[PDB]
């Protein structure tokens, strides 16, 4: 299982993505 | 907290290596934690809609 856990911190560094798009564009709204 | 575990078996912790290994069981439970997180937020986002 080891060779797939690393690969989860580009999984959860794009979910940190996709609130930070989304409140600018609050500022955008 | 897995890959905890499993490398620390690989190590065979100091004087206690199981040969278990069958994970939880309320971590087995905790497993289902998560899709109860999402079965609530199908839910409010589909009031979220109208």
């Amino acid at each position: 299982l080891s060779n797939v856990a690393g690969v989860f911190y580009i999984l959860v560094g794009g979910l940190g993505l996709a609130m930070l798009v989304a409140l600018i564009e609050f500022c955008y709204k | 907290y897995t890959q905890v575990f499993q490398v620390t078996v690989s190590l065979g912790p100091e004087d206690w290596r199981p040969h278990s290994w069958d994970y939880g069981w309320s971590f087995c439970l905790a497993w289902g934690s998560f899709t109860c997180c999402m079965a609530a937020s199908v839910t409010t986002l589909n009031s979220y809609t109208k």
